[PDB]
């Protein structure tokens, strides 16, 4: 795991790889 | 904490 659980300026939260550079809604527990 | 990465699409 690299992702980084971040947060939405609406209020919500959002995960960001950082060692692909992605992003998601969900937690990345693959 | 104002820079912060992109959201997901």
């Amino acid at each position: 795991g690299s992702w980084t659980e971040h947060k939405s300026p609406d209020g919500r939260t959002y995960y960001y790889n950082t060692e692909t550079k992605q992003s998601t809604w969900e937690k990345p527990d693959d | 904490g104002s820079t912060a990465p992109p959201l997901p699409r």
